[PDB]
């Protein structure tokens, strides 16, 4: 009758904090359990022994915190596991669990992004650990040309540098052009390598930007009017542009590129604008097709070459990527759970986008046939839509389309996508569902988890809690208890929003019992919460002056610095010629939090075929001392 | 499959449970209680056992007993290993099934049985290392006049333990590999590989 | 060093161990070894920790020549205790068998006397066969009464050794037959 289980993620990583969930349901008395972490399958070492009581006080819930050291014992190379084994009692409950060799995580920061033979390359590698906390380590570093060649190694380290890592590297005079690669790796991860680019290349300043930027971020191929461009010329200190704008435009397929001889145009500059126009007439003529659909799925590149009225500088700016499409949207489905709950409202996370990607605001989305669920999508272009399914069996197929008013029907985008029943343990018809609210999510909030619960009345009364587990990062952030009285079918939880839940974060509850024919029962059920993504403090740069003082060249100014007590600020100024030549490789938050989650264990928007799908997919390792238990992981990477 | 290798290791030590049943007092083996002790069985449970004792609890006495019995009672003062109550079954012993070189090959197995068993069995044993050295010296003495190419692999292997298998020995060991890969005898294929 | 292993006792009696060497170890009554019975010397210290789960004293004794003791050796043996000897096959033990611990030293322990060849090259230089029937084998145990007869056409000399001999300690005396 009492069941031992225990929670895991999926891939546990070296060097880093993970947390263990211990439970003794339908128990008494005080359990005493103690977790042992030993290498697969030999057993040379004892990784981690902790200890910990489940005491009536505590519901029989606990948690064991342990770091594993990255011992020189595991060795491309075969996948390493290790042998997870609870005690509790007499009982013994084991788990086999993967292995990732990620020791955290590496960033680097150049100073610039192009740079000339003979200049110095100024660069910060910031070392922390998994839960971006600053860490001191060895690092290997590897400095290679455009050919691929490393001609630089070095081996350093990050112990009393608060996280942050100052280097060099010196180009010499003569030097091959191009994509060099910076190579990074922590000591104990060699199989983990983040890499940053910078350009070398012999050049000038050009003192001015030029912008061409279209009037719409696609070519709709049944405009008369065709590709209307502004050209927008400005000095890099404000003041605008007199001159020239020779003008140009192409058309490219994949990596073939098109130049349309036809379309070139001479443009006056005033005032820092100009317009030119590619007649639709003209791009038809200058594909040797006739045919017009070819052209949709293709793109269009405009390159713009502005002189100044005294000749003395010249900037050549282009802007490529403007797909030909017959649609002003895109429909995605790759924020919605492709698993429902027979009879429970069944949540969308429908995600629609411009033809660039780019997320589209205030987009009418609706299900075909159900005219009443149409949703609007919000600022990150994610709309919600909740439907009512019914107690069956049958695949759910849903297909959505835009509903833009003022837009035809030969230009609504269209998307089909399938989700199947969430098979239960005997055909018990046995469900759970945490719906939540979808919407932009900010630390310092409270959100109320709705723990909906279906199953026959026979066994309703038996249920007196729920377990709710968080996933943040890919480590097991925090666990707890939901008390649930009989007769109530949806309790809500007070979630209490931090600084510990960005950038986004999973919540898998479940409940256990002793139903049918008296077989231990699990039903689970996850769903993923988006966070808006921030800094977990706070870092900004301001004016520490008057704002009728002029920055003069040589003139001290004063620099107002903001942030968190105790960080060490690193800075850097940089010229915004270096931005019109080259913007990319730029260090952001956004990037940051991007790398985060590329590295998530996590391969689902929620639920599961089965209650171990659910935690599987939702990236953790369920095994009772009765039996039940979840399908093993040997796949570092998701399944595509 | 990771979670297999559990029940795997429940199965050995299932066997190795039900094979304490039949260690006779004298902490030999045979195929039953009553049965007299067999020379080949014994030699054989301390080679399963000797390479099995990475992965399960096997207790030394047991173990080591049982080469001391090896060494005390099957053991000739030449030196030479007799089966004195053949197994059952015939077909478990492999290539010494109806071989004429009955006592090379015989002492080769029991040899290294011994030799896989020596580092565990050192203390207790004191017999144990003049015992190999012994086994060693007849299959030393009368290797070369070895005609069947399994015992002249098996008793290179129980010499190249020692390193004694030097010279004309190491020679024979090398030209009796038909085509340089393979050493092979005219009859069960079980018994070349 | 030697393991201290909490609710058992070593079964080896070594206390300093170098690399690879094996550290043998029983559990107490009352408890049973978890996964890995014994301890192996690596660089890092002992790879399995010995661990149990719930389910005028005599030094060792003296060795003797081709024999060995019935029981197993212990360390220390508490006095008025005994042991037994045991020679090797067609081995023959001469002396008292059993050995006492009194007062810290043992008693005198016996020896173990060694059997005889046919030697096949001295059969065919004194011209002798077994005279019953055998390829060989039936060799001499110290105490053993061999026979032989002289080859069709030979004959015991003035002074030959009798046709029948016993083996004692490694000395045979074969007989020999002239023309
Ligand atoms: C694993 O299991 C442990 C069990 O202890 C969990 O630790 C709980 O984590 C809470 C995080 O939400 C922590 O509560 C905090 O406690 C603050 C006090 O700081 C303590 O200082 C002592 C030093 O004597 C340390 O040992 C403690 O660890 C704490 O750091 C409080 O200011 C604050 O609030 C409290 O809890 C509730 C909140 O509603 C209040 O009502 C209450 O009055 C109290 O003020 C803060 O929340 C704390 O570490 C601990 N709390 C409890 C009750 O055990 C881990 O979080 C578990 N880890 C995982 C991954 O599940
Ligand atoms: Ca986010």
């Amino acid at each position: 009758s009492p069941m031992y289980s225990i929670i895991t993620p999926n891939i546990l990583r070296l060097e880093s904090e993970e947390t263990m969930v211990l439970e003794a349901h339908d128990a008494q008395g005080d359990v005493p359990v103690t977790v042992t972490v030993h290498d697969f399958p030999g057993k040379k070492l004892v990784l981690s022994s902790e200890k910990t009581v489940l005491t009536p006080a505590t519901n029989h819930m606990g948690n064991v915190t342990f770091t594993i050291p990255a011992n020189r014992e595991f060795k491309k190379g075969r996948n390493k596991f290790v042998t997870v084994q609870a005690t509790f009692g007499t009982q013994v409950v084991e788990k086999v669990v993967l292995v990732s060799l990620q020791s955290g995580y590496l960033f680097i920061q150049t100073d610039k992004t192009i740079y000339t033979p003979g200049s110095t390359v100024l660069y910060r590698i910031f070392t922390v650990n998994h839960k971006l906390l600053p860490v001191g380590r060895t690092v290997m570093v590897n400095i290679e040309n455009p050919e691929g060649i490393p001609v630089k190694q070095d081996s350093l380290s990050s112990q009393n540098q608060l996280g942050v890592l100052p280097l060099s590297w010196d180009i010499p005079e003569l030097v091959n052009m191009g994509q060099w690669k910076i190579r990074a790796y922590y000591e104990n991860s060699p199989q983990q390598v983040f890499s940053t680019e910078f350009e070398v290349k012999e050049y000038v300043l050009p003192s001015f930007e030029v912008i061409v930027e279209p009037t719409e971020k696609f070519y709709y191929i049944y405009n008369e009017k065709g590709l209307e461009v502004t050209i927008t010329a400005r000095f890099l200190y404000g003041k605008k542009v007199e001159g020239t704008a020779f003008v140009i435009f192409g058309i490219q397929d994949g990596e073939q590129r098109i130049s349309l001889p036809e379309s070139l145009k001479r443009i006056p500059i005033e005032d820092g604008s100009g317009e030119v126009v590619l007649s639709r007439k003209v791009l038809l003529d200058g594909v040797q097709n006739p045919r017009a659909e070819d052209l949709v799925g293709k793109s269009l590149y405009v390159s713009a070459t502005v002189i100044l009225h005294s000749g003395s500088d010249m900037v050549q700016a282009e802007r490529s990527g403007i797909p030909i499409v017959t649609s002003p949207y895109q429909i995605h489905f790759t924020k919605t759970p492709k698993y429902f709950k027979p009879g429970m409202p069944f949540d969308l996370m429908v995600f629609v986008t411009n033809p660039d990607g780019s997320p589209a605001y205030r987009v009418p989305v609706a299900v075909q046939g159900e005219d009443t669920v149409q949703s609007l999508t919000q600022g990150d272009g994610v709309a919600k839509l909740s439907i009512n399914t019914h107690p069956s069996q049958k695949p759910l197929s849903i297909t959505v389309r835009t509903k833009k008013q003022e837009l035809s029907e030969a230009e609504q985008a269209t998307r089909t996508m399938q989700a199947l029943p969430y098979s239960t343990v005997g055909n018990s018809n046995n469900y759970l569902h945490l719906s939540v609210l979808r919407t932009e999510l900010r630390p310092g909030e409270t959100l109320n988890v709705n723990f909906l619960l279906r199953m026959d009345r026979a066994h309703e009364a038996k249920i007196r809690y729920y377990t709710y587990l968080i996933m943040n990062k890919g480590r097991l952030l925090k666990a707890g208890r939901q008390v649930r009285e009989p007769g109530q079918d949806l309790v809500v939880l007070p979630l209490s929003i931090t600084t510990d839940f960005i950038p986004s974060f999973r919540l898998v509850a479940y409940y256990t019992l002793i139903g049918a024919s008296g077989q231990r029962e699990v039903v689970a059920d996850s769903v993923w919460v988006d966070v808006k993504d921030s800094c977990v403090g706070s870092l900004v740069v301001k004016s520490g002056q008057s704002e009728d003082r002029q920055p003069v060249p040589g003139q001290q100014m004063t620099l107002k610095i903001e942030g968190d007590h105790g960080a060490r600020v690193v800075l850097v100024a940089v010229d915004k010629g270096v931005f019109v030549l080259n913007k990319k490789n730029k260090l952001t938050q956004s990037k940051i939090w991007d790398v985060v989650e590329k590295a998530d264990i996590g391969c689902t928007p929620g639920s599961g075929k089965d209650y171990a799908g659910v935690f599987s997919d939702a990236g953790l390792t369920f095994t009772s001392s009765s039996g039940q238990q979840t399908a093993q992981r040997a796949e570092l990477q998701c399944p595509q | 499959g990771l979670e297999k290798r559990q029940g795997a290791l429940e199965l050995i030590k299932k066997g190795y449970t039900q094979q304490l049943a039949f260690r006779q007092p004298s902490s030999a083996f045979a195929a039953f209680v009553k049965r007299a002790p067999s020379t080949w069985l014994t030699a054989y449970v301390v080679k399963v056992f000797s390479l099995a004792v990475n992965l399960i609890a096997i207790d030394s006495q047991v173990l080591c007993g049982a080469v001391k019995w090896l060494i005390l009672e099957k053991q000739k003062p030449d030196g030479v290993f007799q089966e004195d109550a053949p197994v059952i079954h015939q077909e478990m012993i492999g290539g010494l099934r109806n071989n004429n070189e009955k006592d090379m090959a015989l002492t080769a197995f029991v040899l290294i049985s011994l030799q896989e068993a020596k580092d565990i069995c050192e203390e207790q044993v004191n017999s144990l290392p003049g015992s190999i050295t012994k086994a060693g010296d007849f299959l030393e003495a009368n290797y070369m006049n070895l005609q069947r190419s399994y015992t002249v692999a098996i008793a290179g292997y129980a010499l190249a333990q020692m390193g004694r298998l030097k010279g004309p020995l190491l020679n024979k060991f090398l030209t009796t590999a038909k085509d340089k890969n393979r050493w092979e005898d005219p009859g069960k294929q079980l018994y070349n590989v | 060093k030697s393991p201290d292993v909490i609710n058992g006792s070593p079964i080896s009696q070594k206390i300093i161990y170098k690399e690879n060497e094996r550290f043998q170890y029983k559990c107490n009554m009352g408890y049973e070894y978890s996964e890995r019975g014994d301890a192996v010397c690596t660089e890092s210290g002992w790879r399995p920790l010995p661990s149990c789960e719930e389910k005028g004293k005599c030094g060792p004794p003296p060795p003797i020549d081709n024999g060995d003791i019935t029981s197993f050796p212990l360390s220390v043996y508490a006095p008025a205790s005994s042991v037994e000897y045991q020679c090797q096959n067609l081995y023959q033990l001469e002396g008292n068998k059993r050995i006492t611990c009194r007062n810290g030293q043992w008693s005198e322990p016996p020896k173990c006397l060694h059997p005889c060849v046919i030697s096949r090259e001295i059969m065919e230089n004194y011209n002798i066969a077994l005279r019953w029937t055998a390829k060989q084998k039936l060799y001499s145990r110290t105490g053993e009464s061999v026979e032989f007869v002289c080859k069709r056409g030979y004959r015991l000399s003035s002074r030959s050794h009798t046709l029948r001999t016993t083996c004692w300690d490694g000395k045979l005396e074969y007989p020999t037959c002239a023309k």
